[PDB]
């Protein structure tokens, strides 16, 4: 009973991945006292803003004092962790829900914590706060009380107004790179002692985009549905992504261009409920690879290996001018995909002109 | 309505203080100082309440209107200070105006200020009303030959022993903003307590103080070189100078040079500047200008300010100082069709 | 709001199933503007919230001709777009649902009627739906809109769809003489320029609007033999810019057309004109134009506040560069 | 109804949620059960078919298994709605906001009949910030023989302390042919009359939900004759249901210019959806690029102009039909651009016409 | 903070705005003082940290001098902003609205300890109409004993009749190897490690502003931990050397796709906002097709490059410049639609590699 999106939820500032920079930061004030009453912490959904929030909050009232290392044990760090405690007080701007506790809670600020030493006030994507209950935070920001302390999040920190933003404390949170995501997963699952397939992991490293919480959680599917192994044909399948070698035939049925033996890929294909834009995503970039070892044939990633000899045979056999064709043919229908009458025809069509504009060889006429 | 100049009210204002002063202009400074010289005798007289009410469609009229058709019951006498649109009166306006004039008497000065009337303007009921009690005081700023006097005049009151080249480079910079001479005199004067400005010491000062108009951008824009345009539009940043700001004045200037290149064997340069009403020196630089920019080149240059114009105003946020570089550049060499 | 004639035999078999019970409880018209979409959903629910109808009309008395004729009625309910925003939100939905979920307060059929449903938000599209399917008993319904695709399939299927036609030309030309004396084929022009639109066109002509159309042709018979094309800033540099930059591209349209020897033309008002176009302009730099036009009427529409002196300056002398031998027209993208 | 008819009584009977059905069969069959399991998606794509199968097989009295029986008690029970062990909570619902409250602040810790109490939550959420932390509190403390089946259509509006502690399944809507195959095989075994068109109408209409396409299939069913013909599915849709679409792409390519923009008059007489209009014009242009490739290519209702549609793939280059395709996707992007649609649209065929090789040529 | 420690106590302290010091240095030791000063500018350039120096100089028990002792109690409090004669109004601020209306409608015509009355009004011209009159009117009988003292980054917006009976002085942004000297100044002080390189990266980041290099120096310290090293200030300041926005074209025209790719991974290393990278190559090029038409086209920075970008302007065909222009151009618009960023930019080069003009790849 654990999905790594909770067993490794981050505890300490240490166990957070990446963003040196801004724990670094905020290491320092909670060791020098140096408490702003706003903190800003702005970037994409999918970084963790609510996520180092917490660990904030969580050294901000725990009972061992103000840390930079909270104990993970006392009642305070517990209820924390739990999303429950009784002074954070998390408002969800962007709940049509919670309109009124919204509105509510900030025109009535509780100046005295009940329990911890500070009144935390985790407020997720600020910029969409009625205009009504924005003007309540204004009033308390100009002059707020000693034991009151804001922790503001945002996805598009230019829909807030300057009189907000010289307010805070900012902090940007970058996103994260896909082999920084990979490098964590291998990490994790290594540290699980669950078997598992490296480019598996690359396509779910790319899955999530820089969200490492969402990483954990699509990592927790294809455990779920790979019997215990994170493989390429557990993962490949809940993306409905193509594995290397069924999208590298594609690739060659092109090149050799044969129009059955691809619309029979692609009819099989659409079998195991593909994302027809996926298929033309894994084409682009198996061109892309084969482009590169034709400039150095060291390119080749390390699981590559499997598919090593056909992106190898390709990549001498046919001209980089051609190659260059196929990519933006793909490319271009994949502009066209939301346009075409229907996914799984945009991909069929695109195909087709690959084969209708074929360099060596093309579909004829009297 | 005795008609005369800003030196002549001081002499006039000794026989006797009038109905209605009309002070119409465009000086800052002869505005105010006018202002100042008929208050100044007023509230000598007994005129402790003083008003000011602007005139503009949609700031508040049922109340100007009012606040006047209400007499003086113990007699406390105030002035009223009308204050004419920018633009000038409108057919509407000549109402409101007619019947404020009539809310006049011995104890109650109006004073209108605004910028010279247009000779239509001046047939208008309220402007004719006051015509034989009144007083119009002509606050202009002064032709080419007499600025230098002016600051010549203006200086020497100050106490200051202005040198003629001295005198010139002040005048070549803030060229007819007497606001700007007036106080860049006073400053000067804290610089050198001394009283001498020679044309070392201001010349040094002025360089050294380093503002500049958006205009110089473009004036240096005009096929005059980059290098200077670039330097006053990346030291137009640090003047608080807003893009979309700058974006019109280049287009204001750009869009003239499309219609006068447009204009060749219309008519020869010459008269069509008079036309455009805007040759005022820039007429040798507007030609020079129009003489190495190519019939295409001005039309590129349009584009890209449209671009620029639609960038700002999409992302509304896209870093177009980067454009404004880039369209600086269009206008001194010549481009590709790429 | 002013009943025309031709939403008379509309009008007739839309009461013919009201009187005889095929009624149906959701009604979409479809109308071009100005065809009198307004007053016919007005007039249908006028027959339906009468306490003694006297047959195929009302009686102008009873408690609910009255408080019709007063406006304010407890059954009558307009679902107009909130006020500020160009959209419809889900919270009026939900408030018009649940307030149709109790007894009609004057004891008889209730009506809900949409200003245009195109223009709802997508969750207040399904917040609507419910209620159609669960039908309060003897409620009516009565939707609207200019285009009924660009609306939720599964929405445009509860409702029964109804055509009001454009009358035949024929007839909207003599209704449209009598409004306003003018040419027929001046008449004709404001009709096609209103996809037939009696309504619409008979508005072309009451401001001064049609004298700033000549205005425009005036200047582009001008300028199409002249090249000088520059010489339009003045016609359509104004805040009317996108309205007169359609009427630009509707000259360019039949231009085209005739190069592809299309009987049908919308300008017939001055066929001189696109056939002088027609001949200076290739079909393919007529294309070229159409579009920039066309993209820029839009910039001018939608973007908060461009330069409309600038930007129409730059579609202009823009214009002028396609026009010259060599250049290399643009293609559309994405 | 036929969605409710149709209602997946097994895994089996699940359309094209594979990972999902895999990955939840692995796990049941192996007696791999987690505490809470979340559903997310679009509108009738399967997510609660999917977590009712699940709280059948949890319950079945032949044992936790991937394939409950289907008949013994409680499986019929849950199939009813009327078990005591799958307690169904609509988070949704502005009627039940109490008993939604209630019954999430009184979890019943032991089951009365099944091996599980079951809670299937609709739209987890809408539920207040109140139950948020009910649920959570229950999800941290696991209490055994209660599990947690959350469906939703917007997972990000929920905390992620709760999406944290959930097993996610995120399904798919579906490709069009696969709700077409779904439905025919219901009108088959249901003996009811249909046309292969009309499921193709019926398929395209309903976006990605099998449960909006039964639904439509349905009013199909009752506007028309008892039959799902395709004079009444284009009835309720708004299809032309003319060869319009058809005749406009062979004049096109003759450059008919004079036919071409004729039809487009006709056409706009009639009231048809411009955008519609284009998207038939592209699906025609497929096929036939696909009858060109392999001449089995032309379908079921398709019969209809098998001769006019193999004509134009054997006289009309495929090099040509790729490019009016595009020139028309192209067209169909910057239709709502244009001042009007129909001028839109009379903008991209003249286009086409123009940029036709051996069509309109330029003069002085 | 580095900002508030290191705020101008003297003039001498002033970072240059010398124009301004010497004028009013002359004017204080002369007993010459006006009852109005407006001091504008730009963002943290000195505007207060001046216009508090003259309320210094004015009110210093030493006298009314341009060197404020700075030890006297006058002196201290107004350092403290607890000095009774210095009335500091925000017209800026949302919540001090009341107060600063109330305090302008009561100007107190008698100082209480120092010799003057002072009033210190920040962005004046945010003041409502109400309070510009108020102003203007005190502005106009000049109260003895009671000075204003102006500051804002808008003059413009100011009613011209108050405007003129201000001295006004402009305050310049700063010159970036202005502020660099006095970073280099104040960390030597400070005794806290830093190298060459790294002030300029946070000289060029404050835009023309020491309030804020100050800010981002305290922030790169904590973030490099005790040192400013470029490393950690590249860290946050986007970086300019890592950069082969140059190198890479040269790279990319001379053909050596070993150079082009390690250029590429290597800027990967660095975390580079892909587009951007592409809009600096753009940018490039198009600067170099000018070069070649008018050598007239070389920038205020572009002296550094100038020998690197005069050798592309004379050795690359104007028509290969295009294709590269062209080559860069598509590859920008591609971007975003391919599989990943950096591999659109990787075959962007790919095609300029393989579409080259002199030695295009191979083929057997
Ligand atoms: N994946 C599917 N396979 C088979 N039938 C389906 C599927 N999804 C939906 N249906 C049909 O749609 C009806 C409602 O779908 P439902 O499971 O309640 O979807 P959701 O919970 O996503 O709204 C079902 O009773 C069924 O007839
Ligand atoms: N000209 C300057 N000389 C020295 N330090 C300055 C200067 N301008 C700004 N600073 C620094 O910036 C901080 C804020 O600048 P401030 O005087 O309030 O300027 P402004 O009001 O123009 O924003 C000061 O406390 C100081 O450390
Ligand atoms: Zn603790
Ligand atoms: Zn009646
Ligand atoms: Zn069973
Ligand atoms: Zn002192």
């Amino acid at each position: 009973y654990q999905v790594l999106a909770r067993k490794w939820r981050p505890q300490t500032f240490a166990d957070v991945v990446g963003q040196e920079h801004v724990l670094t930061a905020l290491a320092n004030g909670l060791s020098l006292g140096r408490i702003h009453h706003a903190y800003l912490f702005s970037g994409t959904r999918g970084v963790g803003k609510t996520s180092i929030a917490r660990l904030l909050a969580k050294g901000l009232n725990c009972e061992t004092g103000i840390t930079a290392t909270p104990c993970g044990v006392c009642d305070n760090c517990r209820e924390i962790e739990q999303g429950r405690f009784v002074d954070l007080i998390e408002i969800d701007a962007a709940s049509r829900t919670k309109v009124e506790d919204t509105r509510d809670l900030l025109d009535n600020v509780q100046y005295a914590p009940a329990r911890g030493r500070f009144k935390v006030y985790l407020i997720d994507e600020v910029h969409m706060l009625s205009r009504h209950s924005f003007n309540a935070l204004l009033k308390t920001l100009e002059e707020p009380p000693e034991h009151v302390k804001f922790l503001l999040a945002t996805t598009d920190p230019q829909k807030l107004p300057v009189t907000i933003l010289s307010r805070c404390l900012q902090f940007h949170l970058k996103a994260l790179d896909v082999e920084q995501i990979r490098h964590q997963l291998e990490h994790i699952l290594n540290e699980e002692h669950i078997a598992h397939e490296p480019r598996a992991l690359q396509l779910l490293a790319r899955a999530a985009e820089g969200s490492l919480r969402d990483a954990l959680s699509l990592t927790d599917q294809a455990i779920a549905s790979g019997d215990g192994q994170v493989s390429t044909q557990a993962v490949s399948a809940m993306l409905g992504t193509l594995d290397d070698d069924q999208a590298l035939s594609l690739v060659e049925a092109m090149v050799e261009a044969n129009g059955e033996r691809v619309m029979a890929l692609i009819n099989e294909a659409a079998a195991r409920g593909i994302e027809w834009e996926a298929l033309l995503v894994e084409m682009l970039g198996l061109l892309h690879r084969i482009a590169m070892v034709q400039l150095s044939p060291a390119a080749l990633g390390n699981d590559m290996a499997a598919i090593e000899l056909r992106m190898r045979e390709l990549a001498r056999t046919i001209p980089p001018t051609d190659i260059q064709l196929y990519y933006q043919t793909l490319l271009i229908g994949r502009k066209e995909l939301p346009y075409a009458p229907d996914r799984r025809m945009g991909v069929e069509m695109t195909l087709l002109r690959a084969l209708a504009f074929h360099p060596r060889m093309p579909l004829p006429e009297p | 309505m005795i008609r005369l100049y800003p030196e002549q009210l001081r002499a006039q204002l000794n026989e006797g203080l009038r109905a209605a002063y009309l002070l119409l202009g465009n000086d800052p400074l002869l505005l105010q100082e006018s202002q100042d010289a008929v208050r100044q005798v007023a509230a000598a007289q007994g005129f402790e309440e003083h008003h000011t009410f602007s005139i503009d469609p949609n700031t508040d009229w049922n109340a100007i209107f009012s606040l006047c058709q209400a007499m003086s019951l113990f007699a406390s006498r105030q002035t009223l200070l009308l204050l004419l649109p920018e633009n000038g009166p409108n057919a509407a306006i000549n109402e409101q105006l007619l019947t404020l004039t009539g809310l006049l008497h011995d104890d109650l000065l109006l004073i209108v200020r605004g910028n010279k009337l247009s000779k239509a303007q001046e047939n208008a009921a309220w402007f004719t009303a006051l015509a034989n009690r009144s007083v119009q005081v002509t606050c202009q700023t002064p032709e080419q030959a007499q600025l230098p006097r002016w600051v010549a005049a203006r200086a020497k009151q100050l106490n200051l022993e202005l040198d003629d080249a001295a005198n010139q480079v002040l005048c070549y910079c803030y060229e007819g903003n007497l606001l700007a001479l007036a106080q860049a005199l006073e400053r000067l004067s804290l610089l050198w307590p001394d009283g001498k400005l020679t044309l070392p010491r201001v010349e040094q000062a002025v360089n050294d103080a380093a503002h500049f108009t958006p205009f110089h951008w473009v004036d240096a824009l005009l096929m005059g070189k980059s290098k200077r345009a670039l330097h006053i539009l990346q030291q137009l940043r640090l003047e608080g100078s807003e893009p979309v700001i700058l974006l019109r004045t280049l287009q204001r200037e750009l869009l003239l040079l499309v219609n006068l290149k447009r204009q060749s064997a219309h008519t020869p340069l010459r008269a069509l500047f008079d036309k455009h009403r805007v040759w005022q020196n820039r007429r040798g630089m507007m030609g020079e200008a129009l003489n190495r920019l190519s019939q295409t080149q001005l039309r590129q240059a349009v584009q890209l300010l449209t671009r620029t114009e639609l960038t700002l105003k999409q992302d509304y946020g896209q870093s177009v100082w980067a454009e404004l570089e880039g369209l600086s550049l269009l206008l001194c060499h010549k481009p590709l069709a790429d | 709001m002013r009943w025309y004639p031709w939403l008379r035999p509309d009008f007739e078999k839309l009461v013919a199933s009201y009187q005889a019970g095929r009624g149906h409880h959701a009604l979409l018209i479809q109308a071009l503007p100005g065809m009198g979409d307004d007053a016919l959903i007005y007039a249908l629910s006028r027959y339906l919230l009468c306490q003694q109808p006297q047959g195929h009309k009302s009686c102008g008395h009873c408690r609910g001709c009255q408080l019709m004729q007063a406006g304010t009625h407890p059954d009558y309910y307009t679902l107009a777009p909130e006020k500020g925003k160009n959209t419809l939100g889900v919270d009026a939905v939900r408030e018009v649902t649940e307030k149709l979920n109790e007894h009609a307060r004057l004891g008889g059929a209730k009506v809900v009627w949409v200003t245009d449903a195109a223009l709802l938000t997508d969750a207040a599209a399904n917040a609507l739906l419910k209620t159609l399917e669960e039908p309060p008993a003897e409620t009516w319904f009565f939707l609207a809109t200019r285009e009924p695709e660009r609306l939720l399939a599964t929405l445009r299927s509860r409702c029964r769809l109804h055509y009001l036609a454009p009358p035949p030309e024929q007839y909207a030309v003599t209704w449209l003489s009598r409004e306003v004396t003018m040419s027929q084929d001046a008449l004709l022009a404001a009709l096609r320029l209103s996809a037939g639109s009696p309504g619409a066109a008979l508005a072309l002509f009451q401001g001064d609007n049609w004298q700033a159309r000549e205005t425009l042709c005036q200047a582009l018979a001008y300028s199409v033999p002249s090249g000088d094309w520059y010489s339009l800033l003045a016609a359509l540099n104004h805040e009317q810019a996108p309205a007169r930059l359609h009427w630009l591209a509707t000259l360019l349209m039949d231009a085209l057309k005739r190069h592809h020897g299309a009987a049908q033309v919308t300008n017939v008002d001055v066929p001189g004109l696109v056939a002088e176009l027609a001949n200076h302009l290739s079909p393919s730099r007529l294309q070229a134009i159409l579009g920039d036009v066309c993209h820029i009427r839009e910039q001018l529409m939608s973007v908060t506040g461009i330069n409309r002196e600038l930007l129409i300056t730059d579609l202009l002398l823009r214009i002028e560069h396609y026009l010259q031998p060599g250049v290399v027209l643009p293609v559309p993208h994405l």
